[PDB]
């Protein structure tokens, strides 16, 4: 859940 | 490899085009205050330099923990690399922000602050005296990038490779020797790890910062500063 | 002035090649702890700085430089020079460095001191990297030599750096003769002088576990307590 | 009078 990846992710 | 099949001049473009947008200090001076507009700043740059990374050629390619491990590596050097960028033609300052210009006396605010200052200022000197062009420097920016997490871990070097490919290239382009190319190429390398040092002393001041609570940092912040 | 700014790229290589120190051997004999394993790196490190400080002084150039000076890109350059001469004699022998030939560490033997296998694992990456590049001795001493010089200048000019020319074009003079395409020589001399920073890297980090250690509290020599206190 | 200081003279 670290917002690292939320933000690569689109 | 669509990356890998780029001219020099296409590489360039596309680096061109990802720059990340200028972003303002939410600005209306303490160690607390200082560090907050900073903290701040630093953490929406984040997430912009995330968008840039991305548009960044071969990176899209890497799988999604390798983008992170690049990313909770480099970027500091990244923003610092860019804050030497904006600061270029303000001789003896730092350019945080448009409206968030500091001169190192207001470094002595924050202990820690101003030996890392005078790092970035030498370095912003440097780039001036070698007068650094746009283009080299997004190159400069993306080796970083590519580079600074690449042996804590074949593709990230032959995408590092066109990258010094195209490097060499505008060198040409701008007229220089074959003997200056690769010496300028190298006073740039060169440079690199000066970014680096700067990047490991602000890791290390900021992460006495977090313990000492001067202020508080964003999760995103957390994140990166906890991967080092 | 001179002189240095005036040498043939192949009396540059040799300049260096005679100016390169020994290999030095371990005082080792009995089982480790955190402590005897410490104390043993610490008296080798202290034994090869002093050669340090006597073939910087044989780096073609070094000696034009101000006495202060002198200090300052020694006190900068210093555990980088050791990891970068560290990884070199450890690049036959993967997985493991070879801190001195009857002091050879595995990964495992890291982990007696604390933080010292994330750094182990990092001279072992770069130890791959030079054997996957295959680096070469004579490349090997210019970069060891761009270190010294490098390391602390932007912390302080133009004779450093017309030196530093010489050596990159020293460098390329090296790969033009192994048969290089032009292309290839200035993708080497970048795969290379990038190398350089991830060597910044762990120095900063073996710095900061050092200066743990000086608290946590092996004794270190009297130079080597000066070294390091140089960067806090 | 550090004792790189020395080293670095003789
Ligand atoms: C004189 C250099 O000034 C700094 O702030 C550096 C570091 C620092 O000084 O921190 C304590 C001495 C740090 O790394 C730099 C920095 C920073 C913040 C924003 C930015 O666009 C570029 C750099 C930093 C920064 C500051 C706050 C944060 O939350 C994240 C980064
Ligand atoms: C596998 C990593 O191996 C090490 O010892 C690193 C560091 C470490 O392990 O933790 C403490 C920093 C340290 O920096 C390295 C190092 C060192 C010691 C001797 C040497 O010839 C080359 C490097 C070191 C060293 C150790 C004692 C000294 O007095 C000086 C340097």
């Amino acid at each position: 859940h670290k917002i690292l990846h939320r933000l690569l992710q689109d | 490899s669509l990356a890998l099949s780029l001219t020099a001049d296409q590489m360039v473009s596309a680096l061109l085009d990802a720059e990340p947008p200028i972003l303002y200090s939410e600005y209306d001076f303490s160690e607390a205050s200082m560090m907050g507009l900073l903290t701040n700043l630093a953490d929406r740059e984040l997430v912009h330099m995330i968008n840039w990374a991305k548009r960044v050629p071969g990176f899209v390619d890497l799988t999604l923990h390798d983008q992170v491990h690049l990313l909770e590596c480099a970027w500091l050097e990244i923003l610092m690399i860019g804050l030497v960028w904006r600061s270029m033609e303000h001789p003896g300052k730092l350019l945080f922000a448009p409206n968030l210009l500091l001169d190192r006396n207001q470094g002595k605010c924050v202990e820690g602050m101003v030996e890392i200052f005078d790092m970035l200022l030498a370095t912003s000197s440097r780039f001036r005296m070698m007068n650094l062009q746009g283009e080299e420097f997004v190159c400069l920016k993306s080796i970083i990038l590519l580079n600074s997490g690449v042996y804590t871990f074949d593709h990230i070097h032959r995408v590092l490779d066109k990258i010094t490919d195209t490097l060499i290239h505008l060198m040409a382009k701008a007229g220089l020797t074959l003997q200056q190319q690769h010496q300028r190429l190298a006073q740039l390398l060169l440079i690199l790890s000066h970014i680096r040092h700067m990047s490991n002393k602000g890791m290390e001041h900021l992460y006495s910062m977090k313990c000492k609570n001067v202020v508080p940092l964003s999760d995103l912040l957390l994140e990166m500063l906890d991967a080092h």
